């Protein structure tokens, strides 16, 4: 009877049931194969013997055939339910191809027959997910940093803006950058180590080259971390060093703008008219967005780029790291959305390309 | 359950007369079914929504409800004769009708590509030639696909301002030209024909992203195009370029009056220069055809005995269809919309 939620990501899918406040498994996007096939965790455990593939990689799925185990040990083994007696929604990155959509909607119809579903956009759900139907939801996560205006619940695809730019080239840079201090830090094991420290220890600074300084001049901010073997690493600067890859992308060695400038770009792409509540109504979302202080940074960057006399509030809900998923349960559980639903019927009708003419 | 569905559509703020015939034709066609004794009465309320003819269409579609009701639902009918009433028509937001008419000119493209030869924009180069002030260009280059055939239509806005002021001047109903004058600036957008930018649409009815002309109505000037006829979506305005074609093919038609094929060749051009428009946002249906219908101007087309099909096509059908889907969606995307609303101001007062 219960909807089923299914958010996908290039680094973890969150899957749960419609009317929960929380997803009920949350587990690796990963498939491996020896050196039969595991998916999530149980490929986390021989990760030594096995080749993790991410399916999804900056937000747009690219394996099929490993998003139909991923979406087969979502339903009979993390969940523990059959899909053929629940309606299925599912998360989908902004503009998505087209033939993505279409192949989605019919893995849904066709080899797990499920009675309905429907097709969300991330961001979207995320706007949702605070009580909003206009705004532009920053979602940064694992693979891509997605811009996303939305205007009365739909995202404007022409303005939408994509960067390269998440939480594994973050880690991959804190890994090179604990390098530069001494701490080998260069195989897999070691990436999962400093995605730890860089999820416990590090911060957006309000002023990088203040925060520099302060780091330089005094250990006010040197930290501690344990590893597994037992050895204390100490990190400093490189607490908010980590972070600042996402507003100065150049330390990475990327041409972009940086996620504020990005944000600035995306509203400007949009109508003179529906500007002022694109700012007022700033939503962030995404696990890279995690970071204490991002949005009061975000705040300041806005205001440097935005005019000087129009209002700007960045809107970081305590629980954006889940803010999609969320989104898709206050949404698969309203009254109204249950005739929004794309019936099987519908589905053997109008072929896999209904899914272009319900979920629009 | 499709009569829960339509009585969410239906409670919409923002319905209109396009959004009230094309849910009312979903909701008549899912409760009855394909039957032979009923598929006359669709099919008229489809010529009738094409022609903004729409207060014929909604009376068709309440008697059509007032009969038949043994197979309906009652309180979908009376919710329906309830909203009927109090719709209005806003030209800035038709948005089911830019849909709708932005579609059509993809299918009208599509028919006169079934034209056996495009040997009437050939001849129609030499009477641009002939027309075509000295400010101008000269087209010299043979015509073979419908892509060149569209350029050398459109190519006829060079005449504007110069040789069409005499054929303005004389024939009345452009003085109610409804165009802003303020320059707004251009805004991107991915919404192909007419539909404007911000407005949803579907992933496969999507065009690559370019900077679109900001226009807005002229409120100040009474009796407006916009206020008589607020039925058609304002894309720019009547079209005052049709002139400049209408000067052109007055030229053509005298050159070619004895011709036994006249009739085909002018309706062809008619009907290209009318997909075309709207194709490309500059006008609407209506923008177009209004001008086309003046007297003064159907003068013309009467002495060569031409009757002008003004694009009207024999099966409208696949467009009316996907309009009904985009209503559809709009309005229960609203419904869905307000009950979220309600649910985190529930949450707000409880806490
Ligand atoms: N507290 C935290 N602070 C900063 N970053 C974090 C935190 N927790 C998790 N992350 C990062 O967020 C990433 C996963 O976030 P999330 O699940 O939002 O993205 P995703 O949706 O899986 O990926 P995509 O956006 O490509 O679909 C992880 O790689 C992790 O490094
Ligand atoms: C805790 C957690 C979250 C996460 O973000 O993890 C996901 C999934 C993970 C691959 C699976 C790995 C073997 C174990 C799972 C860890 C899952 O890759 C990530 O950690 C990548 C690698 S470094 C980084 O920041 N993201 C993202
Ligand atoms: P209507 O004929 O009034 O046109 C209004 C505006 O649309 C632009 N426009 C009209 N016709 C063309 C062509 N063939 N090419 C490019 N732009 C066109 C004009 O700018 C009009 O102002
Ligand atoms: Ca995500």
């Amino acid at each position: 009877i219960a909807a089923l939620v299914v958010d996908n990501g290039s680094g973890m899918c969150k899957a749960g049931f419609a009317g929960d406040d929380a997803p009920r498994a949350v587990f690796p996007s990963i498939v491996g194969r020896p050196r039969d096939s595991y998916v999530g965790d149980e490929a986390q455990s021989k990760r030594g013997i096995l080749t993790l593939k991410y399916p999804i990689e900056h937000g747009i799925v690219t394996n099929w055939d490993d998003m139909e185990k991923i979406w087969h040990h979502t339903f009979y083994n993390e969940l523990r339910v059959a899909p053929e007696e629940h309606p299925v929604l599912l998360t989908e990155a902004p503009l998505n191809p087209k033939a993505n959509r279409e192949k989605m909607t019919q893995i849904m119809f066709e080899t797990f027959n499920t009675p309905a579903m429907y097709v969300a956009i991330q961001a979207v759900l995320s706007l949702y997910a605070s009580g909003r139907t206009t705004g532009i939801v920053m979602d940064s996560g694992d693979g891509v940093t997605h811009t996303v205006p939305i205007y009365e619940g739909y995202a404007l695809p022409h303005a939408i803006l994509r960067l390269d730019l998440a939480g594994r080239d973050l880690t991959d840079y804190l890994m090179k950058i604990l390098t530069e201090r001494g701490y080998s830090f260069t195989t897999t094991a070691e990436r999962e180590i400093v995605r730890d420290i860089k999820e416990k220890l590090c911060y957006v600074a309000l002023d990088f080259e203040q925060e520099m300084a302060t780091a330089a001049s005094s250990s006010s901010l040197e930290k501690s971390y344990e590893l597994p073997d037992g050895q204390v690493i100490t990190i400093g600067n490189e607490r908010f060093r980590c972070p600042e890859a996402l507003f100065q992308p150049s330390f990475l060695g990327m041409e972009s703008c940086g996620i504020h400038e990005t944000t600035f770009n995306s509203i400007m792409k949009c109508d003179v008219d529906i500007r002022k509540d694109l700012y007022a109504n700033t939503v962030l979302s995404g696990g890279t967005t995690m970071y204490p202080g991002i949005a009061d940074r975000m705040q300041k960057e806005i205001t440097a780029l935005a005019p000087s006399t129009m209002k700007i509030k960045i809107i970081a809900p305590p629980e954006r790291k889940y803010s999609v998923w969320i989104g898709g349960s206050i949404l698969a559980s309203l009254s109204t959305f249950q005739q929004m639903w794309i019936s099987k019927q519908e589905y053997d009708e109008s072929g896999p390309s209904i899914v272009h003419r319900k979920c629009f | 359950k499709i009569e829960l569905s339509i009585s969410l559509s239906l409670d919409s703020p923002k319905l209109d007369e396009s959004d009230f015939i094309l849910l009312s034709v979903k909701y008549l066609e899912k409760s009855l079914g394909k039957k032979k004794e009923f598929s006359g009465f669709f099919e008229d309320i489809e010529k009738l929504y094409f022609k903004q003819n729409y207060k014929e269409a909604i009376e068709k579609i309440l008697d059509f409800c007032k009969k038949n009701e043994s197979l309906l639902s009652e309180q979908v009918v009376q919710r329906l004769a309830e909203v009927a009433p109090r719709l209005k028509s806003n030209p800035k937001d038709n948005e089911s009708r830019r849909l709708y008419e932005t579609l059509y000119a993809d299918h009208l493209e599509s028919v006169i590509k079934q034209e056996s030869d495009l040997s009437v924009f050939n001849e129609l180069r030499d009477s641009y030639n002939a027309v075509k002030p000295e400010y101008a260009v000269t087209h010299e280059t043979e015509i073979k696909t419908l892509d060149e055939a569209k350029q050398f239509i459109l190519s006829f806005v060079m005449l504007n301002d110069n040789v069409e002021l005499p054929l303005k001047a004389q024939s009345e109903r452009y003085p109610k030209k409804d165009r802003s004058r303020e320059e707004l600036g251009n805004t991107p957008s991915a919404n192909p024909g007419i539909m404007k930018p911000n407005s949803p649409n579907f992933t496969d009815n999507l065009v690559p992203v370019r900077d679109v002309p900001k226009i807005a109505i002229n409120e100040k000037v009474a009796g407006g195009y916009s206020k008589t006829k607020p039925t058609t979506p304002f894309v720019a305005s009547l079209a005052g370029t049709t002139y400049s074609l209408m000067v052109v093919l007055t030229d053509y038609i005298e050159k070619h009056k004895t011709d036994k094929d006249i009739e085909k060749k002018v309706n062809q051009i008619i009907n290209l220069w009318i997909s075309s428009y709207i194709k490309e946002g500059y006008h609407s249906y209506s923008e177009v055809v209004d001008v086309l219908t003046e007297p003064f101007l159907q003068s013309i087309f009467d002495k060569a005995n031409i009757k002008l099909n003004y694009g009207v096509l024999d099966d409208t059908h696949a467009e009316f269809r996907k309009a009904q889907d985009y209503v559809f969606g709009l309005t229960i995307q609203s419904a869905m919309h307000h009950e979220l609303q309600e649910r985190f101001k529930n949450k707000e007062k409880l806490q």
